[PDB]
């Protein structure tokens, strides 16, 4: 981890299962999307996308 | 005589058809209010509140022909 | 004697075919509404605005059928 | 008794067409609670409670409609 220019430490971080996120869910009754064609195949590519994506970074 | 063989005929018949319409109406259109909530709940009071507004307009005609139908079944009979 | 009667049916099965048009039409046209409310509820008043609009134009038929009612049952008599 | 003979016709008119019309309606209203319910198991029991909410609507013309034709059937008949 590139913590800064003078500093940088190792760090074994999980990615699977997916961390618990600092997130609230009473936001979101706000709205909601229109998912084509329906949210349980998006799911998957997100997730797939979305480990992909910490691999890299 | 004759009058009191016809009227009840026609009253039911012009009730029955004011109930299907009603019940079909109001099945369909709760319906949506159902799937509504159960996808965005918390938002229930503002669903049931413009429900009911809908609603109302739904029963207009069939409770129109609610009442004349008895006005006759009766009044005219 | 049936120029009485046969009166009635006429006007209870005319009324009866409006009712259940007039309902069945605002049901499946309020379900949408109500379906698109539901996904972002902030649109709200301009939606009902255009279901007014809409709910309108349903009505004129039903509602010339249900004064002819009147007409038969009152006039015609 | 051609009279009654109409009057027996009479009540299977309105009944027939209320059982119609009650039984489709909370068919629909129902399925779209197993829907909803089957989304979010753990809110059955609010959704059930909206259910028994809105189902008093459906029946509020079909029962008027056995409330009048079984009173033909054995008070008037």
């Amino acid at each position: 981890k590139f913590i800064n220019t003078m500093s940088q430490v190792p760090t074994i971080s999980q990615l699977l299962p997916l961390p618990a996120s600092d997130d609230d869910d009473l936001k979101h009754k706000s709205w909601d999307y229109l998912y084509e064609p329906d949210p349980k195949a998006l799911l998957d590519t997100l997730l797939r996308r979305y480990v992909e994506s910490q691999v890299y970074q | 005589n004759l009058n009191m063989d016809l009227l009840y005929m026609a009253a039911a018949v012009m009730m029955g058809l004011a109930a299907i319409g009603a019940a079909i109406g109001i099945g369909i259109l709760g319906g949506k209010f159902l799937e509504g909530a159960a996808r965005q709940p918390d938002l229930i009071p503002l669903l049931r509140t413009q429900f009911f507004i809908v609603m109302g307009l739904v029963d207009a005609i069939p409770m129109i022909a609610v009442g004349l139908g008895l006005y006759v079944m009766f009044a005219v009979a």
